[PDB]
């Protein structure tokens, strides 16, 4: 039957597959996608979370980072009461609903734990806090914390790891102000797009993009983003699993912050999986 | 100017010179790195491109892999900047090489870009991913690739020789093998390749750190806002059947 | 006539009082701090039902209530059972002492439920700073046993017809004999509400007498009118009523009154709302 | 001099003049409000003190109910201030009344203090609970009571008329019944009495609030650093029986 089934898919035109693609998703969701890499035992011999803590990572340089507001982009694609065209000032009811669509496939008790930590119990009803809050839920669960897991486990097994947080808003940015620095809007700068005289970027942003291209190029040459010898500026320190140091890529010089949403990812990477396999 | 005719293992190429405020770079766009994955080759792992007589026109981007197209905010720049900017086709396994205009006389590290967009979309030809400025300002070789997305690169019936799954990831791997064989033709050092990627592309980079057969094809990795372990980048073999057989049923198959 | 319950008690009445007292602490179910063995019972008589259930279904229109806690409710209890704690040193406990200390402060609770306390109460960037851990346990105990219970009561009377006023007593007596790391420990407002600083023999500061006189006046005022405030004096800082939404309290110390908002709101959400759901679903 | 001789419902009393920097205060200390709960009356609800002939010596605090005495830091003020300052006795159900030295011409609001101590300790006679400065300063009437603690107050075999639980609270209620009938002989106003209490004294206040038979004996309530809904302040029936059976086994009671 398997060979029979695939042959039929191979006769169907390509646009009909695309049409019915979002339907196979199990349960309504956001930041979920139907066809992804499968843990088959060929390309991925085990789950990535397994492979990450008993892998061969000594001798490896890794550069990792997040943007300031990772969640925002995804909320207009399924969270109740969000658009780019209004302020997305959601109700508590809409917040509760969006937790179950931002964090799908999870028990009722687990979703209560999410609401426990990302609610502001002095201001449970404030729409602006509720908005940013749900943005952090989706941001933390999907990007910030899986990255922060990788960085520490890589570092602990002998990778030279450097960590950044990108927190500058393109003056050209077309999305509303409440989306902050959305998912994807460091790329323009890493790739030197400000240098294009077509685009309407700041003179000061052009300096910024040249400074980022330098960091990415130093890394590619030397495994270390830092300006070699050159000590004019703050030094960008490698991320360790203990001190957990990262820098802020901003129009200001490197600020060396410490701890990469520590309290949040304790919940996301450690406590929530316990609670799931216990209920 | 003569630095625009280059010969890779599969045959001759004809590139195009590109303009930067700082000065030129020279670029080879739409190099065929796989035999086109279609008809019976839909859902199958990629085969290496059989070699060609003549000169391949590598002056424009090649097609964009078949994918969903965002219609949420029609015309909106922020929406549209990620939407495909070439014809859709399953005939899409092509890669691109930027190199500094006076070709580096000594080996120079290679940056390889894997694009993002949740494994259901993306293309190497988006304007945000343009490599002229990176290659002009820092003089490294840049390579980007196109890989199969959505069901075309990730529908899996785990166990079947017909839909093995991860064929979109094998597409990326075939491109890395191509970098190992031919990047020296452009002044690049096969012994100093750095993967970089965003969103699903960062997830992909990570997955190459964890698949042994891709570990000889690069040496450094940068992961931008993504990771292979996250809750969205993988599914189990049983969910992949559930999701692949449902598509078949929504389309009339059996 | 004997039965058996009648037997038990008839015998216990023969024992000298001092004999009973010496075996009192021995009937507790686990090692614990802030547990006592003979306490009120939900028999259906004096308490119709559990004090929680009574509050939830009560009507308290016509009642004025004055509630409050001190700054450091848990520090006192720690030295009576917590691994590593003592009046006589700085009690810079270790992390393993802290984890063990959590099973004693929160006894009769599942493993996963203490994971949840550890999640909420450690600083995962400084998991092992002894000083932060001392403070953390002093909060686990004080919160779970005093503050979050008080704050649950208070919000719930308020929302069901009561008229509530709240305070945090946060002045440390100049005379205090406990060590400085305990702060303002459980029970050390009383000296002032009863106005002991006025006693010439106890060597209190001249400003501290004023604090007690001033603090006596809120209590008398509340007794008289049901409102700690001065009625004819509007130009002094008002002490607003605590409500379930705005959650205002005042700070009683040497400074004039300051209004604060939220009575450890973020912690008490764990103790009063989530923890019960977790014990109940495991 | 004639201000120190008062007659309550069950006999005559003689009090004592207490000096304060502000002025003097009349005090009536150790007033019997229950027949001594001894012998067959251990673990049983209190009975009201029957009338007496002659004048009771209300000159000084009466005994402290039987309780464990703290010994962690012997001689240390920080723990001894909470320890008994009279002899221990099962004969301890006595209350105290403070009143302004010119006995108030008009009825005065009255405050009633319930000491805390985890329900195993405590005594109205602690120097911390002296009421003279509060009365001096605010010219109100102040009443504190002793109540059985430990197993003498709260040992329970739920369902049995012989050890029914909660008799320490019942002591408190009887003293509240006493104030209602008698506070007016000192100047107090029965229709404006305010309960206040710290720690288990506060949890006690909480429970008179939740117990209909008590909620006629007071009008407003002060809870300091404790509440009836705490994890430590009540116990189940099954558990109180379990702890009472274990005490009797430890004491040799078959
Ligand atoms: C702060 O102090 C506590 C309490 O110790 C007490 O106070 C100190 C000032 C000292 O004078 C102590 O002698 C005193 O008892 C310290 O914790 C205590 O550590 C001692 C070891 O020094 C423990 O004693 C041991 O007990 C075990 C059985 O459990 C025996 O096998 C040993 O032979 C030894 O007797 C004691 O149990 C422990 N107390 C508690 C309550 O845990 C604490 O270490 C100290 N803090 C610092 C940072 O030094
Ligand atoms: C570069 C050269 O000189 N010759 C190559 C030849 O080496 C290459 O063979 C492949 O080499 C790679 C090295 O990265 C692996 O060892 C391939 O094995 C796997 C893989 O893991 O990639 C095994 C795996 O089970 C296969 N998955 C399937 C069948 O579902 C994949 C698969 O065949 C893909 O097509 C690989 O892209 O291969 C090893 O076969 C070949 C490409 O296969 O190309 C020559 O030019
Ligand atoms: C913000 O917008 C969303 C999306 O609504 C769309 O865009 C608006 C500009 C408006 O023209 C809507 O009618 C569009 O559908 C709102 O979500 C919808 O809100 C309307 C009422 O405002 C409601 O009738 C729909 O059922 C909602 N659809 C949902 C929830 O899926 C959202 O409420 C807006 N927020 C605010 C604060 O106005
Ligand atoms: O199984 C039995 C377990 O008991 C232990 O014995 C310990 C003996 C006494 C322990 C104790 C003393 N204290 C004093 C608390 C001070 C207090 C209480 C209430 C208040 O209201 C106030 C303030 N104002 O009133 N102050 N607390 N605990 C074993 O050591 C252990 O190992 C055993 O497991
Ligand atoms: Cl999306
Ligand atoms: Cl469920
Ligand atoms: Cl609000
Ligand atoms: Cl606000
Ligand atoms: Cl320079
Ligand atoms: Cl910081
Ligand atoms: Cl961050
Ligand atoms: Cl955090
Ligand atoms: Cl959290
Ligand atoms: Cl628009
Ligand atoms: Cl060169
Ligand atoms: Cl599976
Ligand atoms: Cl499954
Ligand atoms: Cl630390
Ligand atoms: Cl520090
Ligand atoms: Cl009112
Ligand atoms: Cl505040
Ligand atoms: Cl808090
Ligand atoms: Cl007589
Ligand atoms: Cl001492
Ligand atoms: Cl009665
Ligand atoms: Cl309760
Ligand atoms: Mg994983
Ligand atoms: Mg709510
Ligand atoms: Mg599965
Ligand atoms: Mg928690």
């Amino acid at each position: 039957n398997d060979t029979e089934l695939v042959a039929c898919l191979r006769t169907r035109p390509a646009q009909v597959l695309v049409n019915h693609e979002w339907h196979v998703l199990p349960q309504e969701s956001v930041f979920r996608f139907s066809f992804v890499p499968v843990v088959d035992g060929d390309f991925l011999s085990d789950t990535p979370e397994a492979l990450i803590n008993a892998g061969d990572f000594h001798g490896l340089q890794v550069l990792v980072g997040v943007v300031k507001d990772e969640g925002s982009y995804f909320l207009v694609y399924g969270a109740p009461g969000f658009s780019k065209d209004n302020e997305s000032l959601i109700s508590r009811a809409e917040f509760l609903a969006g937790v179950r669509v931002g964090v799908p496939q999870v028990s009722d008790l687990a979703a209560e734990a999410v609401v426990l930590h990302y609610t502001d119990w002095l201001h449970p009803e404030d729409p602006a806090r509720l908005r940013e809050a749900l943005s952090d839920v989706v941001g933390d669960h999907n990007v910030v914390c899986p990255v922060a897991q990788l960085a520490g486990r890589l570092a602990a097994q002998g990778a030279r790891v450097y960590a950044y947080v990108f927190e500058h808003r393109a003056s050209t940015l077309s999305w509303p102000l409440w989306m902050g620095v959305p998912h994807g809007y460091e790329i323009e700068f890493i790739f030197g797009i400000p240098l294009d005289p077509s685009r309407n970027y700041t003179a000061e942003e052009k300096i910024f993009a040249q400074r980022l291209m330098r960091y990415w190029a130093n890394f590619a040459r030397t495994g270390d983003p830092n300006e070699p010898r050159d000590p004019k500026a703050p030094q960008w320190p490698p991320y360790t699993a203990g001190a957990q140091q990262y820098v802020s890529l901003d129009l200001r010089p490197l600020e060396v912050r410490r701890g990469l949403r520590a309290q949040a990812c304790a919940f996301w990477n450690r406590f929530l999986p316990k609670l799931l396999s216990a209920t | 100017d003569a630095e625009l005719l280059v010969t890779v293992r599969g045959g001759r190429l004809r590139g195009i010179r590109l303009k930067t405020p700082g000065g030129p770079v020279s670029a080879f766009l739409g190099i065929p790195f796989a035999e086109p994955p279609m008809g019976p080759r839909r859902f199958l792992p990629p085969e290496p491109k059989q070699p060609w007589s003549g000169v391949v026109d590598a002056t424009t981007f090649q097609s964009v892999c078949y994918q969903y197209v965002d219609t949420l905010y029609p015309g909106f720049e922020g929406t549209e900047m990620w939407n495909p900017n070439r014809e859709l086709s399953e005939d899409c396994l092509y890669l691109n090489v930027w190199t500094p205009y006076p070709r580096p006389t000594s080996p120079t590290p290679v940056l390889v870009w894997i694009y993002g967009g949740g494994f259901y979309s993306g293309a190497s030809s988006l304007d945000v991913y343009d490599g002229r400025f990176l290659v002009q300002a820092e003089r490294t070789v840049l390579v980007s690739m196109n890989y199969r997305v959505g069901a075309f690169g990730f529908l899996a019936l785990p166990g079947s020789r017909e839909a093995p799954g991860n064929v979109g990831l094998l597409d990326q791997r075939l491109a890395l093998q191509w970098v190992q064989e031919n990047v020296a033709a452009f002044g690049g050092d096969p012994t100093s390749v750095t993967l970089f990627g965003e969103s699903a592309g960062a997830a992909s980079v990570g997955m190459h750190l964890l698949s042994p057969p891709s570990r000889g094809l690069f040496h450094r990795a940068v992961l931008q806002s993504g990771a292979p372990n996250g809750p969205w980048a993988t599914v189990g073999m049983g969910e992949a059947r559930r999701r692949a057989t449902q598509l078949a049923h929504l389309v009339g198959c059996p």
